[PDB]
C-alpha cells in the first residue's frame, strides 16, 4: 500500500512526461512543412 | 519594407535629426491584416470537385500499359542502381523507391471510382 | 489429477455431490480449472441455483479460474459472491491478487461516486462487500497503522470517515507532532494531489480541526491551510483561540504566519473582522508589514552591496540606443536602489536626463519609486518634485510620478491612487494631449498598480473610460489597471467589454492589454474562463490567444493544469504568430510554476527549435521557475540560447538566467562569473546589440536588485503559498520591448534575505548571529556542508533560503521563538523570551521615523 | 583456478550487483551470456566446496550444501542475498547433468529452492531468474520414467507442477510476470503431448501467446512449435504451418537445430503431407535423416505417387520411427488423399472422362466405391469435377480462370502486410541506437 502513495503518485507526472512530448511532436512535425516551406 | 527617414525623437532616432543630415536606410515595420473571411475563401482556390477530381482524372486506366512499362521501366533502373552498392554517385539507393513510388497514389486511387 | 471426474461430477445430481465435487474441485481448481474453463457455463448456472448452497464455492472457483483466465470483475464479482469461500486472511498470491484487483475497482467506482456525491461513500451504491472489504483491509491498513498506506487510498477514497477517524483514533492514541505531521504528511500531499480542492478543503478544515484540538498545534500550517481556504473564521476561531492562548509572539508569529501569507484581499476582511473582533494593535501593526518595508529596508540601507562603479562602468560603457538602452541603465540603477532610497547615479550623469526621452524621461521618473519602495511616507515627497502640480521639465517625466509612486505605495497607495485616479477621471473624459495623455497614463499606470486586487469599480471605470478614450499611450494602462483592480475572478462583464473593446477597439496595444486584463480578471478561476480562453484561443488575433495563455497562466498558474499545459503546449505548437507561442511558452512556467523540475526537460524540446520566439520564450518560463531556486542543470541549457544569434533571445536568455542566479553566485556557482562579465563582455561589446546590453545591464541589475542582498520569490515554501504581486511585474515585464516603461513592476518578487532579531515582542531589534554551520555562502556572492557547527555571521546579509535553514538559534540569549528558527530569513522574528533585562537594544530608521 | 570460476561467478555477481542496482537487461542478458559460459569453468569441485564458504554463511546456503554433499568446510545478510538466489539460480545451473547425475534429489531441493525464500516476492524483482524449464528441465529428465510408479497416486508432483507452474501462471500476473510462462504451459503442452488432448490449449490460447518481446525466441518458437502440434490433430495445417513458418530459423538454434529443430522440421514436413504439397525435400535431404525426415520422404516418396500400399509400407516400416515421433496418426489420412491428388492428374484434364476410365483408375482400385470415392473426392472439392451415373460420365471441370480477381490481391495484402514490415519496424529499431545516444 504504503509507500506507493508517496511513490506510485509521482509516476503521474511521467504519464504527463509522454503528454508534454506527442503535443511538441505536432509542433517540430509542423514547424517542419511551413519552414520546409521557406528553405 | 517602408521607408520614412526622420523621426520625432524616436518611438520616444531622436539625436541625428536635431543633430541634422538624416540619411539612412530606416525601415518602418511591416505588419498586416486580412480576415478569416477571405482566407476561407482564398483557401477556397486550391458543380466543381465531383465534375472536377475522380472522375476527372479516372483517366487512368487508359495508360495501365505504359502504367505497367513505367513500373516495368522503374524496374531495369534499380538493379542497375542497386547494384553500384559495390562520394560520386547515381546513388545505389537513392531513386530505387523515389522511382516507383510516386505512382502509387494515382496507382492507388485507380480503383476507387467503381 | 485431471478434472474429467469433477468434469463429469458437475452436471451429475445430489448437490451434496456437486458439493464435494466443486470441494475437491475448489482445492484442484488451481491447477485444473483449465480443463474446467469449459464447464464454467454450467457453473454460471450453477452459482444461480440458490438450491444449491455452496455455489459460492464454484463463483470463488470460477474466481479462480478467472483470474487463470485473466476475468477479474468477472472473478470479483463471483469473489464477492463467495464471502465465505472467500476471506481477506485467506492467503493467496490469488486472493491478494484478486482483493487488490477487487479493491481497484472501488477507486474510480468511489471516485465517479465521489463526482457526484462527496458522500457518495456513506452510501449505498458502491457493493458493499468491496467496501466492507475495502474498508477491512483499510481496517488491516489501521491495523497495518502506517495511515498514509490507509490515506493515500482513502484520499482517492474520499471518505473522511475513515480518514478523520483513522486520525482521531490515533489522535488519541501517540504520536504527539506526528499526529500533527500525519495530517501534514497527507495535507501538504493534499495539495499536492486532489482534483477536487473541495475534498481537500473539507481536509483542511478537519485538519485544522485537529489540530484546533491544540496540544498546541503548528499554526503556519494552519495559515498555509488557512492561505489555502482563506477562510477568515478559522483564522478569526484562531484569533479568538490566539487571543484566549494570547501570546506576542504566539499573535506575532501568528500574524507573521499572516503578514507574510494572506492576499492583499484576504487579510483586510482579518483586519476589519480583528477591529471588530477586539485585538492586540501590534497585529493590526503587523498587517503593516511597513516593518519588513523598514527591516528590509533597514536590511538593505544596512547590507546593500552595490558596486555601481561596475554598473557605471555598464553606464558609462555607453549611453546609447539614445534612450532604448539609456532606458535600460535607468532601471537596473533602480534596481540596486530599490526601495535603497539613493539617487546615485541620478546626480552622476543629469545630463542623462538629456539622454533620456519623453517615455525615458517618464520612465527615469518611473525609476525612483523603485529606488524607495517601501518608503511609505517619503516616497511620495519623493515623487514631490516630480509629482504633478511640482510641475516637471517633461509631461512624462511629470507623468512618470504617477506610475512612479504606486511602486512604493502599492495596495497602500489607494487614497493618493484614488486621488491621482480623480486627477484622472478630472483628465479621463477629456484632455487627449500626449503629455496628458502620458500624465494620464503614467496616472492610468500608477492607479490599478496600488489598486490591484482592490476591487473598485472606479479603477476599472474611470480607466474603462480612459481605455476607451482610446489613446495608445492611455488606454493601454486603463487594459492593465482594470485587470489589476479586479484581479481575482473579477467580472465576466468587464471581460465582455475587454473581450468586446478587444475586437471593438481598434489599437493593437489598446486592443492588446485587454486579454492581459483579462488575464488578470481570469485568476485562479481556472476551469471557469476556459470560455473566453476558448474565445481567446479561437480569436483570430494573436492578442486573445495571446492573453489566453497568460488567463490560463493566472487561473492554471501554479499547479500544472496537464490539459492546460496540453493546450498551451498545442496551442503554442498550433499558432503562426511565434510571440503567442513564445508567450505560450512563457505562460507554461507559470501553470507550470509549482514543478520547475522537469521546466528543463519541458523545455529541452523547445530548448531545441528553429526558431527564436520559441527559444525565446523557453529562456522566461524557465528562468522564472528557477527564478527563486537551482538547476545550473536549468541554467545551462539556457547558455547556447545565450548564443542564439538573435541578441534579443541571448538578452532574455542573460535576464532569464540572473532571474534564477540572485545569490546563487560564486564557486556556489562559478558560470555567474562569465554570465556576469558576459554582461560585461556583451556590455562591453559594441557589436552586441542595446538588445544584447539592455538584459544584460538588466540581468547585471537584477542580480544587484536590492543592493543585491535580495531575492525573488513566488508560491513561497516560506509561506508555502503564492502571492500574486511576486508574478506580477513579470507578466508586466512579459511585454517590454513591445512597451519598454514596464519591467519596474518586477520590484515586487524582490525579496529580503534578511536575518534580523526582530522580537516575538514591540522590537528592540537584538541582532545575534545564531551560528550553525552552512556550508558559506554568505561567502558566495559578489564582490566590487551542513557541519552542524558555529556558523559564523548570521545577521542578515545574504544568508540563503538554504543557508537560512542550516543555521539555528542560540537558546542563550533572552529571545527564543518558538517555530525554532522558522527557517525563513525574510520572516525574521526572533520570539521575545526575556524583555528589559540584557539582549540589549538595537533600532533603526522605522525606530527613528516609525 | 576454482577462483577463476568463482571469479565469474564474482564477475556475474558484480553483474548481479549492477542487478542489485537495477534492471538487469544486461544482469539477466549478462546471466544469459554467462548461462553460456557456465559450461567453461564448472566442475563443483571447489566451485560448489568453497561456494559453501563464498556463500557463508546463509542458511538455505547451507541447505544447498545438501545438494553439495562433499567435503568443503572451510572458512571464507545482503550482499549474499540475490547472489545466493543467483548462486540458486547456478544450483539449478550446476544440475545440468552437469555436476549432476540424478536430479531426483535436487528434484526436492528444487521446490525446496523454489518454495523457500523463493517463488515468493519476485514480481518485477527476479526477472525470469526462474528459469522453468532449468526447474522443469530437471523433471524432463526425471520423467524417462517408467520407473517412478508415478509414483505417488498419478503422477502429482508433475500434476502438482502444473499446479506449480500454475502456481506461477497465478504468480503470471501479467506484471512482466511473464517470460518463463508458456514454457510451464509448454511443459503442460508437451504434457499433454506427452499423455493429452492440449485442447486447454484452446484455454493456454485464451490466455496468450509468451507476450511478449523479452522473451527468447527460441520458446517463443518453442512455443509455436507445440502450438504447431495443437493445430496438428487440431488438424490446422497452414497455422500450425505458419507456426512452423513463425518457428524455425527464427529462434537462431544451431545447437539446437541438430536433435531439436529436426523435430520441428519433422512436424514441417509434415505439414505440406497434410496440404499434400511435398515441397522438395531436396535438401530436406541433408541436415535431415540421417535421424528425421526420410520416411517422410519416404511418405513424400509414396505421397508423390501415395500408392496406398506402398505408401503404408513406409508406415509399415517407419511407424516405430513414427511412434518414436507420434507422427502415425497422421499420414493415414493422406493415403487417398494422394490418390485422389492423382485422380486430379488421371485426367481430370478432359474436361470429363467418362465414368469407367476414372472408375478405370478405380478399377484399377475398386469399383462402384468410385460412385463414393469420387463423391469422396468431389467431397471436399481438391478436385472439381461432375458426374451423373445416369449418364456415367465423370465430367471434369475447367479450373479455368482468367484471373482478374482479389485472389492476389490477398497475396497482396499479405505483402501490403509487410508493407510496413521491417519498414515500420525500423521505426521500431529506430529507437534503440538514437535513445541510447540520449543517455
Amino acid at each position: 500500500y504504503f509507500k506507493l502513495k508517496k511513490l506510485e503518485k509521482e509516476y503521474e507526472l511521467l504519464t504527463l512526461q509522454e503528454d508534454y512530448i506527442k503535443d511538441e511532436q505536432r509542433h517540430l512535425k509542423r514547424e517542419l512543412k511551413r519552414a520546409q516551406e521557406e528553405v | 519594407d517602408a521607408f520614412r527617414l526622420i523621426d520625432t525623437g524616436a518611438l520616444i532616432n531622436i539625436q541625428a535629426l536635431i543633430h541634422g543630415l538624416n540619411r539612412h536606410y530606416y525601415s518602418l515595420n511591416i505588419d498586416y491584416h486580412k480576415t478569416a473571411k477571405e482566407t476561407k475563401m482564398l483557401m477556397n482556390l486550391h458543380y466543381e470537385e465531383k465534375e472536377e477530381s475522380n472522375l476527372a482524372a479516372t483517366k487512368s486506366m487508359v495508360k495501365i500499359a505504359e502504367q505497367y512499362s513505367k513500373r516495368i521501366e522503374e524496374e531495369k533502373e534499380l538493379t542497375e542502381e542497386e547494384l553500384k552498392t559495390r562520394v560520386g554517385r547515381q546513388d545505389p539507393k537513392k531513386h530505387l523507391s523515389e522511382t516507383a513510388d510516386e505512382t502509387l497514389e494515382n496507382n492507388i486511387v485507380s480503383v476507387l471510382t467503381a | 489429477t485431471t478434472a474429467a471426474p469433477l468434469l463429469a461430477l458437475l452436471r451429475e445430481n445430489q448437490d451434496s455431490v456437486k458439493t464435494y465435487a466443486l470441494e475437491s474441485i475448489n482445492n484442484v481448481v488451481d491447477q485444473l480449472w483449465s480443463e474446467i474453463s469449459n464447464e464454467l457455463p454450467d457453473i454460471e448456472a450453477l452459482y444461480d441455483d440458490d438450491t444449491f448452497s455452496d455455489r459460492e464455492m464454484a463463483a470463488l472457483i470460477a474466481s479462480k479460474v478467472y483470474y487463470n483466465l485473466g476475468e477479474y470483475e468477472s472473478a470479483v464479482k463471483y469473489a464477492l459472491a463467495a464471502k465465505d469461500r472467500f476471506d481477506i486472511d485467506e492467503k493467496s498470491q490469488f486472493v491478494e491478487t484478486i482483493v487488490s484487483k477487487s479493491i481497484e475497482m472501488y477507486v474510480q467506482e468511489a471516485s465517479k461516486q465521489y463526482t457526484k456525491d462527496e458522500q457518495f461513500y456513506t452510501k449505498d451504491i458502491i457493493d458493499p462487500k468491496l467496501t466492507s472489504i475495502f474498508e477491512r483491509m483499510i481496517e488491516k491498513c489501521l491495523k497495518a497503522s502506517e495511515l498514509k498506506l490507509a490515506l493515500g487510498i482513502a484520499l482517492e477514497g474520499y471518505r473522511l470517515d475513515i480518514i478523520e477517524s483513522a486520525l482521531k483514533s490515533k489522535l488519541d492514541q501517540d504520536s504527539t507532532s506526528e499526529n500533527v505531521k500525519i495530517i501534514n504528511y497527507l495535507l501538504t500531499l493534499a495539495i499536492t494531489t486532489v482534483t477536487n480542492s473541495k475534498f481537500r478543503s473539507s481536509i483542511l478544515r478537519k485538519s485544522f480541526d485537529f489540530l484546533m484540538n491544540m496540544p498546541n498545534c503548528d499554526y503556519l500550517t494552519l495559515n498555509k491551510v488557512v492561505v489555502n481556504l482563506n477562510d477568515a473564521g478559522l483564522a478569526l476561531q484562531l484569533f479568538k483561540k490566539l487571543k484566549e492562548e494570547n501570546d506576542e509572539g504566539l499573535s506575532a508569529q501568528i500574524a507573521f504566519d499572516l503578514v507574510s501569507s494572506a492576499s492583499q484581499q484576504l487579510l483586510e476582511i482579518l483586519v476589519t473582522e480583528l477591529t471588530a473582533q477586539g485585538y492586540d494593535p501590534a497585529l493590526l501593526n503587523i498587517l503593516s508589514g511597513l516593518p519588513t518595508c523598514d527591516y528590509y529596508n533597514t536590511f538593505l540601507l544596512n547590507n546593500k552591496n552595490i558596486d555601481i562603479g561596475l554598473l557605471n562602468k555598464s553606464k558609462s560603457s555607453l549611453d546609447g540606443k539614445f534612450s532604448l538602452f539609456h532606458t535600460a541603465v535607468s532601471v537596473a540603477n533602480g534596481f540596486m536602489h530599490a526601495g535603497t532610497t539613493d539617487n546615485s547615479f541620478i546626480k552622476a550623469n543629469l545630463p542623462w536626463l538629456g539622454k533620456a526621452q519623453n517615455w525615458a524621461k517618464f520612465t527615469a521618473t518611473a525609476s525612483l519609486g523603485v529606488i524607495h519602495k517601501g518608503n511609505l511616507l517619503e516616497g511620495k515627497k519623493v515623487m514631490a518634485p516630480y509629482l504633478p502640480g511640482s510641475r516637471a521639465s517633461s509631461r512624462f517625466i511629470k507623468g512618470g510620478s504617477l506610475y512612479g509612486l504606486g511602486l512604493i505605495y502599492a495596495g497602500f497607495g489607494r487614497d493618493t491612487t484614488d486621488y491621482l485616479k480623480n486627477i484622472i477621471v478630472e483628465n479621463s473624459g477629456t484632455s487627449g494631449d500626449e503629455d496628458v495623455d502620458v500624465l494620464l497614463h503614467g496616472a492610468s499606470l500608477g492607479i490599478g498598480l496600488a489598486a490591484m486586487g482592490s476591487a473598485n469599480i472606479e479603477v476599472y471605470e474611470a480607466l474603462k473610460e480612459v481605455l476607451y478614450n482610446d489613446s495608445a499611450t492611455s488606454g493601454e494602462a486603463a487594459a492593465l489597471g482594470m485587470g489589476l483592480c479586479m484581479l481575482g475572478t473579477g467580472k465576466p462583464e468587464a471581460i465582455h467589454d475587454m473581450f468586446t473593446y478587444s475586437q471593438e477597439t481598434q489599437h493593437g496595444n489598446i486592443t492588446r492589454g485587454l486579454a492581459v486584463g483579462l488575464a488578470l480578471i481570469n485568476y485562479g478561476r481556472q476551469e471557469l474562463a476556459d470560455d473566453l480562453i476558448t474565445k481567446m484561443l479561437a480569436s483570430d488575433e494573436s492578442l486573445l490567444r495571446y492573453g489566453g495563455a497568460f488567463t490560463i497562466a493566472l487561473a492554471y498558474a501554479g499547479t500544472g493544469n496537464n490539459s492546460a499545459v496540453k493546450r498551451l503546449l498545442h496551442v503554442a505548437v498550433s499558432d503562426s504568430n511565434d510571440d503567442v507561442r513564445r508567450a505560450a511558452v512563457i505562460a507554461l512556467g507559470f501553470v507550470l510554476l509549482r514543478d520547475y523540475t522537469t521546466v528543463p526537460r519541458i523545455v529541452q524540446l523547445l530548448s531545441k527549435s528553429h526558431n527564436a520566439h520559441v527559444r525565446c520564450g523557453t529562456a522566461f518560463a524557465l528562468g522564472i521557475a528557477c527564478a527563486g531556486k537551482g538547476l545550473q542543470s536549468a541554467i545551462d541549457v539556457l547558455d547556447p540560447l545565450t548564443k542564439d544569434p538573435v541578441d534579443f533571445v541571448r538578452q532574455a536568455a542573460m535576464i532569464a538566467l540572473s532571474m534564477i542566479l540572485i545569490q546563487q553566485t560564486e564557486k556556489l556557482n562559478p558560470q555567474v562569473a562569465d554570465i556576469n562579465k558576459n554582461f560585461l563582455s556583451v556590455i562591453t561589446n559594441k557589436h552586441q546589440e542595446g538588445l544584447a546590453k539592455f538584459g544584460a545591464c538588466v540581468a547585471q541589475g537584477i542580480m544587484n536588485a536590492g543592493g543585491r542582498n535580495v531575492t525573488i520569490q513566488l508560491e513561497n515554501a516560506d509561506t508555502g503559498t503564492l502571492d500574486t504581486k511576486s508574478v506580477v511585474g513579470l507578466v508586466m515585464f512579459s511585454q517590454f520591448w513591445y512597451w519598454f516603461p514596464l519591467a519596474h513592476f518586477l520590484s515586487l518578487s524582490f525579496t529580503p534575505t534578511t536575518v534580523i532579531g526582530i522580537r516575538g515582542s514591540d522590537q528592540a531589534i537584538p541582532k545575534f548571529q545564531m551560528n550553525c554551520y552552512a556550508k558559506e555562502d554568505a561567502f558566495s556572492y559578489p564582490r566590487m556542508k551542513y557541519s552542524s557547527k558555529p556558523y559564523k555571521v548570521d545577521n542578515m546579509t545574504r544568508i540563503l533560503p538554504q543557508q537560512s535553514r542550516y543555521i539555528s538559534f542560540i537558546k542563550d540569549d533572552r529571545f527564543v521563538p518558538v517555530r525554532k528558527f522558522k527557517g525563513n530569513n525574510g520572516v525574521v522574528v526572533l520570539r521575545d523570551r526575556e524583555p528589559k533585562e540584557p539582549v540589549a537594544l538595537i533600532e533603526t530608521v522605522r525606530q527613528m521615523k516609525d | 583456478m576454482a577462483s577463476t570460476a568463482v571469479m565469474m561467478d564474482v564477475d556475474s555477481s558484480g553483474v548481479n550487483d549492477l542487478h542489485h542496482s537495477e534492471k538487469k537487461y544486461a544482469e539477466e542478458d549478462q546471466v544469459q551470456e554467462l548461462l553460456k559460459v557456465l559450461n567453461e569453468i564448472s566442475k563443483t569441485t571447489l566451485t560448489l566446496d568453497p561456494r559453501y564458504i563464498w556463500r557463508s554463511l546463509k542458511d538455505l546456503s547451507s541447505l544447498r550444501n545438501q545438494e553439495l554433499l562433499n567435503a568443503e568446510t572451510l572458512c571464507f545478510k545482503t550482499i549474499e542475498v540475490t547472489a545466493e538466489i543467483n548462486c540458486f539460480m547456478h544450483l539449478l545451473v550446476q544440475l545440468f547433468l552437469w555436476d549432476s547425475k540424478e536430479l531426483e534429489q535436487l528434484v526436492e531441493f528444487n521446490r525446496k529452492v523454489v518454495i523457500p525464500n523463493l517463488l515468493c516476492y519476485y514480481n518485477l524483482r527476479s526477472l525470469n531468474l526462474i528459469n522453468a524449464k532449468l526447474w522443469f528441465y530437471i523433471y524432463l529428465s526425471h520423467e524417462t520414467l517408467a520407473r517412478s510408479s508415478e509414483e505417488i497416486n498419478s503422477d502429482n508432483q508433475n500434476i502438482i507442477l502444473r499446479s506449480t507452474m500454475m502456481k506461477f501462471l497465478k504468480i503470471a500476473s501479467l506484471k512482466h510476470d511473464n517470460e518463463t510462462k508458456a514454457m510451464l504451459i509448454n511443459l503442460i503442452l508437451r504434457d499433454f503431448l506427452n499423455n493429452g488432448e492440449v485442447d486447454s490449449a484452446s484455454d493456454f490460447i485464451s490466455k496468450l501467446e509468451y507476450p511478449h518481446t523479452d522473451v527468447s525466441s527460441s520458446l517463443e518458437a518453442r512455443y509455436f512449435f507445440y502450438l504447431s502440434k495443437i493445430n496438428a490433430i487440431q488438424l490446422d495445417y497452414s497455422t500450425a504451418n505458419e507456426y512452423i513458418i513463425a518457428a524455425i530459423r527464427k529462434a537462431p538454434h544451431n545447437s539446437k537445430s541438430l536433435g531439436f529443430l529436426q523435430q520441428s522440421n519433422k512436424l514441417h514436413c509434415c505439414i505440406q503431407l497434410l496440404m499434400g504439397d511435398i515441397p522438395e525435400l531436396s535438401f530436406f535431404h541433408q541436415s535431415n535423416m540421417q535421424k528425421s525426415l526420410l520416411p517422410y520422404y519416404h511418405l513424400t516418396k509414396a505421397v508423390k505417387l501415395g500408392d496406398l500400399k506402398k505408401f503404408t509400407s513406409t508406415i509399415t516400416k517407419y511407424k516405430q520411427l513414427l511412434l518414436k515421433d507420434d507422427t502415425y496418426q497422421l499420414c493415414v489420412r493422406l493415403r487417398s488423399n494422394v490418390i485422389k491428388t492423382g485422380i486430379r492428374i488421371i485426367s481430370l484434364t478432359y474436361k470429363k472422362i467418362s465414368l469407367r476410365d476414372i472408375c478405370l483408375k478405380l478399377n484399377l482400385d475398386s469399383e462402384q466405391t468410385v460412385e463414393y470415392m469420387v463423391s469422396r473426392a468431389i467431397r471436399d472439392g481438391v478436385i472439381e469435377a461432375k458426374i451423373n451415373h445416369e449418364d456415367g460420365f465423370i465430367e471434369t471441370t475447367e479450373l479455368l480462370n482468367i484471373y482478374d480477381s482479389e485472389d492476389p490481391q490477398q497475396v497482396f495484402d499479405e505483402r501490403i502486410k509487410f508493407a510496413n514490415q521491417l519498414h515500420d519496424e525500423y521505426l521500431v529499431s529506430m529507437r534503440y541506437p538514437e535513445d541510447k545516444k540520449t543517455q
